[PDB]
C-alpha cells in the first residue's frame, strides 16, 4: 500500500505471534542469519528454520498477508493450539532460544548472542562481617519494574538501585553462615538491540487473582543508558534507539497483540495488526503506548515489550537485505512447497 | 545451595535449592515463599524461560544466580 509492507493472517489466536515475527523480520542481521541456516536437509513441515526461512521469504516478498500455518505446525501445534491466548515474550524467549541451538554448528552460529546478550553483575556485601561476592550473568531481556515509576529512566535507577538482604531473606556467606547484607546490579554490557519486558502484571495472593497493571508509563523514542554502565566507552555510548512497541490490550487472561516498529530505524512508523499494516504517527505508537486512564468509550492498551536498538549498531542491524542474500537452494525448495500445495 | 529470585515487584529474595532440583521444585519454592501459583509462574535465566521437567544443574545455575519470576499477559 502506502506502507510498502504486508501483514501476517491471524489463526485464531495467534497475535502475539504475528506481531513477534515483524519484531523479528524487520531484525534484519537476524533475518539474514536465518536465510543462511543450512535446512537442505530438513523435513518441510518438521522444521522450525525452515518455516521462518519461509515466513520471512513471503514477508519479503508476497504482496498480500502472510500464512503463518506451517510455521506453527513446525512447532508440533494442531487446530487447537491456534486458538490458545499467549504471552508474546514467552514465544520470543522460547522461538529465540530454539533458533540458537539450532545454529550451533552451522555458519551462523552465534548470530543470536551477538544480536540480543548482554552481560549484567550482581554484587553482595555483608554489612555484620568483611565478607563480599559477585556475580556475572548473561541476559537476553530486561525485566523493568514499572508500579509507582513514572519512566523507563526511573524503572532503570531502581533495577540497579542497591538493595537490603535481611530477615528471611539474610545472604548465605559462607563460614559466617546467614548474614546481613546489600546487593546491587550493575550492566557490564548492553547488546545491539535491546528487548525490554514491562512488568505489567502482580499476583495478588488474598483472591488468587492475576491482576494487568494499566498504570501510565512513560519510555523515550531515544535511550541513553551509559550512566547504568560498570565502564562507558568514549568510542561506543550506550545511547538506544526506539525500534518497536509490542502492545498488548485486555487483561492478564486475554486480549490483543498489535506492534509498532519504524523497521529503518528512520522514525517513519507503522502499526501492525495481524493482516493490516498501516501508517502511524511518532504520537500514536509512542505516547499513545503509555497507558493511564480510559475513556467511557477498547481497553486498558498499553506498551509491554520495547525494541531499542543501540545507535552505533543500527546500520549493521538495520542493513538492507537483497535477493542476493537468499540462497538459491532456498527460493527452489519455497517454490517447490507452493507447486505441491496448489495440487 | 542460595540462589536469588527477582520477584514481580523487582525485590530480591533468596532460596535454598539444590543442583538436582526440577524447575516444578523450584516453583513451588517459590509459591512457599512468594504465593503465586506454580501453573502462573514463568522463570528466566540467561535468556531462557526455564522448562519443566528439567534441572537447575540443566542451565548451569549455581550459588548466587538470579532467576527472574514474571507472569503472563495473554494475547490473541
Amino acid at each position: 500500500k502506502h506502507t510498502g509492507y504486508v501483514g501476517l493472517k491471524n489463526q485464531g489466536a495467534t497475535c502475539y505471534m504475528n506481531s513477534l515475527l515483524q519484531t523479528l523480520f524487520f531484525t534484519n542481521q537476524l533475518r539474514k542469519a536465518v536465510y543462511m541456516m543450512p535446512t537442505e536437509g530438513d523435513d518441510s513441515s518438521k522444521s522450525v528454520p525452515l518455516a521462518l526461512q519461509r515466513v520471512f521469504y513471503e514477508l519479503q516478498h508476497s504482496d498480500k498477508p502472510v500464512g503463518t500455518k506451517k510455521l506453527t505446525k513446525s512447532f508440533g501445534w494442531e487446530t487447537l493450539d491456534s486458538f490458545m491466548q499467549e504471552d508474546v515474550q514467552e514465544l520470543c524467549r522460547v522461538l529465540l532460544d530454539n533458533v540458537e541451538n539450532k545454529m550451533k554448528g552451522t555458519c551462523v552460529e552465534g548470530t543470536i548472542p551477538k544480536l540480543f546478550r548482554g552481560k549484567m553483575v550482581s554484587y553482595i556485601q555483608c554489612k555484620e562481617v568483611d565478607y563480599r561476592s559477585d556475580r556475572r550473568e548473561d541476559y537476553y531481556d530486561i525485566q523493568l519494574s514499572i508500579k509507582g515509576k513514572k519512566n523507563i529512566f526511573e524503572s532503570f535507577v531502581d533495577y540497579v538501585a542497591v538493595e537490603q538482604l535481611d530477615g528471611d531473606n539474610k545472604y548465605d556467606a559462607g563460614e559466617h553462615g546467614l548474614q546481613e547484607a546489600e546487593k546491587g546490579v550493575k550492566f557490564l554490557t548492553l547488546p545491539p538491540v535491546l528487548h525490554l519486558q514491562l512488568m505489567r502484571f502482580m499476583y495478588d495472593p488474598q483472591t488468587d487473582q492475576n491482576i494487568k497493571i494499566n498504570d501510565r508509563f512513560e519510555f523515550p523514542e531515544q535511550l541513553p543508558l551509559d550512566e547504568f554502565l560498570q565502564k562507558t566507552d568514549p568510542k561506543d555510548p550506550a545511547n538506544y534507539i526506539l525500534h518497536a512497541v509490542l502492545v498488548h490490550s485486555g487483561d492478564n487472561h486475554g486480549g490483543h497483540y498489535v506492534v509498532y516498529l519504524n523497521p529503518k530505524g528512520d522514525g517513519k512508523w507503522c502499526k501492525f495488526d495481524d493482516d493490516v499494516v498501516s501508517r502511524c504517527t511518532k504520537e500514536e505508537a509512542i505516547e499513545h503506548n503509555y497507558g493511564g486512564h480510559d475513556d467511557d468509550l477498547r481497553h486498558c492498551t498499553n506498551a509491554y515489550m520495547l525494541v531499542y536498538i543501540r545507535e552505533s549498531k543500527l546500520s549493521e542491524v538495520l542493513q538492507a537485505v537483497t535477493d542476493h542474500d537468499i540462497p538459491q537452494q532456498l527460493v527452489e525448495r519455497l517454490q517447490e512447497e507452493k507447486r505441491i500445495e496448489a495440487q | 545451595m542460595q540462589i536469588f529470585v527477582k520477584t514481580l515487584t523487582g525485590k530480591t529474595i533468596t532460596l535454598e535449592v539444590e543442583p538436582s532440583d526440577t524447575i516444578e521444585n523450584v516453583k513451588a519454592k517459590i509459591q512457599d515463599k512468594e504465593g503465586i501459583p506454580p501453573d502462573q509462574q514463568r522463570l528466566i535465566f540467561a535468556g531462557k524461560q526455564l522448562e519443566d521437567g528439567r534441572t537447575l544443574s540443566d542451565y548451569n545455575i549455581q550459588k548466587e544466580s538470579t532467576l527472574h519470576l514474571v507472569l503472563r499477559l495473554r494475547g490473541g
